[PDB]
RNA sequence: AAUCCGGUUAAUAUUCCGGAACCAGAAGGUGGAACACGGCAACGUAAAUGAAGUUGGAGACGUCGGCGGGAGCCCUGGGAAGAGUUCUCUUUUCUUUUUAACAAACCACACCCUGAAAUCGGUUUAUCCGGAGCUAGGGUAUGGUGUUUGGAAGAGUUCAGCGCCUCAUGCUGAAUCCGGUGCGCUCUCGACGGCCUUGAAAAUCCAACGGAAGUUUCACAUCUGGUCGUACUCAUAACCGCAGCAGGUCUCCAAGGUGAGCCUCUAGUUGAUAGAACAAUGUAGAUAAGGGAAGUCGGCAAAAUGGGAAUCGAUUCCCACUGUCCCUAUCUACUAUCUA
């Protein structure tokens, strides 16, 4: 017969799309006499309407196709100089006096890399 | 929802006229939540042994309705 | 350390495949870390009588992996569409009918 | 809309009840000449304005 | 001033149901409270009188930029369940893997105490702080934060099995786990740096000064919260255009890949009278041998990818390109043709 109705309730029940419902196409009699949700959830559990699985966006071949800010780069780069710079105090290895001049040399970019950092720490 | 540790207070809520139901709960953990219904708040307590969980239940008076695992 | 036990009452019951035919395909097809029958000491295959193969293992084992061993010899054998593998319970795997 | 005041619900209940068609009986009346509606509105015809 | 989650209907949901909270007003009873104390201090507490009068704050507010945090989406590993693949290699491929309001405790920009600095120290991504007190140590407070729990697994979800003429639609087992990663997208926050045009009103609430009169601003419990709107469309069909009109309209949420476009995932449509045959013509496109503006008032339009030099964007010149032309031919779709 007509199962528009019966197709909604099926979508409202299962949570998913109208799309993805399927209702049984030879057990049309009981599908339609089937007019409330609580018959509908009658025939989810019979399995006569089933819920189709979703599909998949591959992501395989996603993978397999995969297999600069100007700022960013001193963004981190500032920040591993400070952080060092900073526990070498508690360290002991450089006093607060020569600090303040080595801290004021890394703003000047100075040093391109930590162990860059390091040779200075090393010459002094 | 108030989380109660000491035993004895939630004797005196339940004794308060103010409780209505206690709730049993058991846990994976093998912990029992003890969960007192009151007028504004709900009062969880969670006692690790399963016997203080035992020697508790019958101590609730027998007025409260006590419920099994919710 | 993990138990990973396949039943094969059902198979045996409707002698679909021995429980010595499964231990030679799981003996033969054991990819553990990539060869065959490398299974060594961290992980050992005993099958305790004929109605479950039983593999105790001291390092990683996917149970999916089992399942998709089992499924490799019912591919072969064409009793795919007889018989699918279930997981009764964690670390156990069983063969049902449809 | 849905927020409309309850005078512009009223005048639309009304204007509801009087588009609908005339029980039979009224019609089977003697020297009744009413036999059809002639304030019959649509909504997607004539605006209640 | 104050509400979230799950479920329910043929049609209603932050409204109904079950559960868990919040706000406002109103009186009392029980217990604790006594014109109170502890901390040098940044303060704190269950309480810690405040008649009148006086006073302030919140509410009560522009724009840009960077930084860091959080939430959701996206990416991703291990594990678990289901589905796909298989002689071969693939511990594979795909789908799913959730925690609301509301509470409790804990838990760092501003301030203070000790300290008295230069040898100037600390210190922002973006040089500011300091003799108006530095570094350091110890505290103080706003504590979305997460650190656990309640809510709360009893919910929802994914599986497997059973219950049986049957409105039997219930029953039983599990799992719903452990992480990583960010110049990623959206929303939002805080310390800052700019642009200065320094950026509404009220109710209500709060606070302070104030000084008449010899157990609440505490906890629990109790009652109440009136009125109107709530369905549906928000459009290539529900509005406006006379109309089921190729038009016009305010606004929120917005996945992935290849790399602005194309393909898809979720979701939603398959809507617009259709069938047969490719006549002339027309429309829309492309290709064309040799020549290369010889066409036209003229490189209109295409191809060279449009460009080289001169004169005043225009003009000219040389080179270059091409169906404008010699000279038209061919191919495709639609229409025209016939039919209901």
């Amino acid at each position: 017969a007509n199962l528009r109705t019966q197709k909604r309730l099926a979508a409202s029940v299962l949570k998913c799309g109208k799309r993805k419902v399927w209702m049984d196409p030879n057990e049309i009699s009981e599908i339609s006499n089937a007019n409330s949700r609580q018959n509908v959830r009658k025939l989810i559990k019979d399995g006569l309407v089933i819920r189709k699985p979703n599909l998949m966006h591959s992501r395989f071949r996603i993978r397999k196709t995969h297999a600069m800010p100007s700022a960013v780069v001193w963004m981190r780069r500032q920040r591993v100089l400070r952080r060092l710079l900073r526990k070498y105090r508690e360290s002991g290895k450089i006093d607060k006096h020569l600090y303040h001049t080595l801290y004021l040399e890394a703003k000047g970019n100075t040093f391109k890399h930590k162990r860059a950092l390091i040779e200075h720490i090393q010459r002094a | 929802p108030r989380q109660i540790s000491d035993i004895k207070q939630f004797l005196e809520i339940a004794r308060r006229k103010d409780a209505t139901s206690a709730r049993i709960k058991k846990n994976t953990n093998k912990d029992v939540k003890f969960k007192l219904r009151c007028s504004k708040y709900l009062y969880t307590l969670v006692v690790a042994d399963a016997k203080k969980a035992e020697k508790l239940r019958q101590s609730l008076p027998p007025d409260l309705t006590v419920t099994e695992v919710g | 350390s993990n138990k990973y036990i396949i039943d094969a009452t059902a198979a045996v019951n409707d002698k679909i495949f021995d429980v010595a035919a499964f231990e030679k395909y799981l003996i033969d097809r054991i990819k553990v870390d990539g060869k065959t029958g490398n299974l060594g000491s961290s992980v050992v295959v005993s099958r305790e009588g004929s109605s479950k193969i039983a593999v105790i293992a001291h390092i990683d084992f996917s149970g999916r992996y089992l399942k998709y061993l089992t499924k490799k010899f019912l591919k072969k054998h064409s009793l795919r569409d007889w018989l699918r593998v279930v997981s009764t319970k964690k670390g156990v795997y069983e063969l049902r009918y449809y | 809309p849905s927020h409309k005041s309850f005078r512009t619900k009223q005048k639309l209940a009304k204007a509801a009840r009087q588009n609908r068609p005339i029980p039979q009986w009224i019609r089977l009346r003697t020297g009744n000449t009413v036999h059809y509606n002639m304030k019959r509105r649509h909504w997607r015809r004539t605006k209640l304005n």
